[PDB]
């Protein structure tokens, strides 16, 4: 046999395994997440061990077949994403250390809890206790509190693992021929050895670089109105040129602002527009909720949920009898078993969130199409974006009006608008300088810019001058302070939400186009256009059989990420926000401090 | 590092296993 005949051998057989021992995994970990048990987890955990004892066999067994010496494509493409889920390079000792390390950082984060002061007693876990003070309270010295509790408690129990992990991720990621970790995480982009849509590590950091620089006077307008607004609601507190204290941003790091609505709102004098009203009044139930996100897909011209889905999926809280994890979650465990997890209330917000969801879902059905090793988003990015496009359409007036959750006759004026803008850019304009600094600080730690000596200097530097957010108390080197965040002490990447955030609005825009949308790009909604759904479908099935900038290229367009939809859909917004600074300080001192 | 994702939200690293 050639050694092109011997790899299909190989995939063929890896194929028939990783099938049966993905969905026995899949599967468990549904089980554990819907009713939690000791068998559930044992089961988990012995399913997911196999899974994983497997996975890295069979990666060391497919380097006895050189990619080059590989005609056929879709078995290189199979062979190279086997080579790229191997994990045998780092020194046993040094692996066991780093998992441990994993699952000391992970528990320490979901244990959490803080005390207070004026309390012994009043200890405050971090969900839903923290977080709610983070969200609700108007009182500088409560969410101070909760902030420096958080921040000094749990932080400080991190710093020491936080740096024994950073060696480790880099010695991995150097003994695999990498620069440092964060290279490695940029690897999630990385396109090499096809003419026309390569992209490179490098080339991520130059168009995050180059894109933040285009959406900063955007942020810099919408600052400026959120500071003039947080110093009548702080009036101690709150220099007219400063940062914005970090305590005072709507949640327990100011990675959203959407909380700072009610403070914040352009005209508060407008009544709620929120349909949670009607969906009770006309008696939704979690049903109506799933059912009503179907419809939407089936407008497009896509499926129908499966029998499986319906009969399978948890779409209520299932009380105390059986006891489940309440985050939305979408699954594709194989074998054309598709599930929603979702504690389902009738709010217009978990009706948004079913189309997120159901879009995940979409996704992973679409791609089924694809061999085993390519059911995944073209890059981390896409999911998000398919994600995000949904709720776009859905919270428009128009889609409202058509499933019968507003008035035929709802009036919108510039004043709805620019509330309807107002609040999406707290959400989604607010995170990006955000997610840009936390991910450029990380790619800086494991590069080697930053000395240990220096991390907490150089974070709060980077949130004074990027996030133009200052911190109310000096931090020494004996916190971790972007620990305190799920995705540092987790081991996630984090610019997948800035990539994600450009991708939607590129994604809409042309979707929008194909739709034949008239006015406003934040009005459209891709209802029942089914030329819309065939475009997107089209990428869908594509999984990571292609390049991610082909992917992109036949949906929109380009082969690159692009500001310029974002923009357009805030444009509105920030001529308003323009006008309403025209006498406001636009910009932020890098010194001034809360403790100054 | 799995292979592929059997959900879409990030679970914390200590079920992970
Ligand atoms: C092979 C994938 C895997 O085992 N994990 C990633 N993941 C999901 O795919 C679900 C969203 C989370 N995992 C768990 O099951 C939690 C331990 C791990």
């Amino acid at each position: 046999s050639t050694i092109e005949e011997q790899a299909k051998t190989f995939l063929d057989k890896f194929n028939h395994e990783a099938e049966d021992l993905f969905y026995q995994s899949s599967l468990a970990s549904w089980n554990y997440n819907t009713n939690i048990t000791e068998e559930n987890v044992q089961n988990m955990n012995n399913a997911g061990d196999k899974w994983s004892a497997f996975l890295k066999e069979q990666s060391t067994l497919a380097q006895m077949y050189p990619l080059q010496e590989i005609q056929n494509l879709t078995v290189k493409l199979q062979l190279q994403a086997l080579q790229q889920n191997g994990s045998s390079v780092l020194s046993e000792d040094k692996s066991k250390r780093l998992n441990t390390i994993l699952n000391t950082m992970s528990t320490i984060y979901s244990t959490g809890k803080v005390c207070n002061p004026d309390n012994p007693q009043e200890c405050l876990l971090l969900e839903p206790g923290l977080n709610e003070i983070m969200a609700n309270s108007l009182d500088y010295n409560e969410r101070l509190w909760a902030w420096e509790s958080w921040r000094s408690e749990v932080g400080k129990q991190l710093r020491p693992l936080y740096e024994e992990y950073v060696v480790l991720k880099n010695e991995m990621a150097r003994a695999n021929h990498y620069e440092d970790y964060g290279d490695y995480w940029r690897g999630d982009y990385e396109v090499n050895g096809v003419d026309g849509y390569d992209y490179s590590r490098g080339q991520l950091i130059e168009d995050v670089e180059h894109t933040f620089e285009e959406i900063k006077p955007l942020y810099e307008h919408l600052h400026a109105y959120v500071r003039a607004k947080l110093m009548n609601a702080y009036p101690s507190y709150i220099s007219p040129i400063g940062c914005l204290p970090a305590h005072l941003l709507g949640d327990m790091w100011g990675r959203f602002w959407t909380n700072l609505y009610s403070l914040t709102v352009p005209f508060g004098q407008k009544p709620n527009i929120d349909v949670t009203d009607a969906m009770v009044d006309q008696a939704w139930d979690a049903q109506r909720i799933f059912k009503e996100a179907e419809k939407f897909f089936v407008s497009v011209g896509l499926p129908n949920m499966t029998q499986g889905f319906w009969e399978n999926s948890m779409l209520t809280d299932p009380g105390n009898v059986q006891k489940a994890v309440c985050h939305p979650t979408a699954w594709d465990l194989g074998k054309g078993d598709f599930r929603i997890l979702m504690c389902t209330k009738v709010t217009m917000d978990d009706f948004l969130t079913a189309h997120h969801e159901m879009g995940h879902i979409q996704y992973d059905m679409a791609y089924a199409a694809q061999p085993f090793l390519l059911r995944n988003g073209a890059n981390e990015g896409f999911h998000e974006a398919v994600g995000e496009i949904m709720s776009l359409s859905a919270a428009t007036p128009k889609h409202l009006k058509s499933i019968g959750l507003l008035s035929p006759d709802f009036q919108e004026d510039n004043e709805t608008e620019i509330n309807f803008l107002l609040k999406q850019a707290l959400t989604i304009v607010g995170t990006l300088p955000f997610t840009y600094m936390l991910e450029k600080w990380r790619w800086m730690v494991f590069k080697g810019e930053i000395p240990k000596d220096q991390w907490m200097k150089k974070w709060w530097e980077m949130k004074r001058e990027i996030v133009g957010v200052v911190e109310p108390v000096p931090h020494d080197e004996t916190y971790c302070d972007p620990a305190s965040l799920f995705h540092v002490s987790n081991d996630y990447s984090f610019i997948r939400y800035y990539t994600r955030t450009l991708y939607q609005f590129q994604f809409q825009e042309a979707l929008c186009q194909a739709a034949k949308h008239e006015g406003p790009l934040h009005k459209c909604d891709i209802s029942n256009s089914t030329e819309a759904g065939q475009k997107l479908f089209n990428m869908l099935r594509l999984g990571k059989s292609e390049p991610w900038t082909l992917a992109l290229e036949n949906v929109v367009g380009a082969k690159n990420m692009n500001v310029r939809p974002l923009l357009n859909y805030f444009e509105p917004l920030f001529t308003w926000l323009k006008d309403q600074n025209k006498n406001s300080f636009v910009g932020w001192s890098t010194d001034w401090s809360p403790y100054a | 590092a799995c292979g592929r994702q059997f959900c879409h939200t990030l679970m914390p690293r200590h079920l992970c296993a």
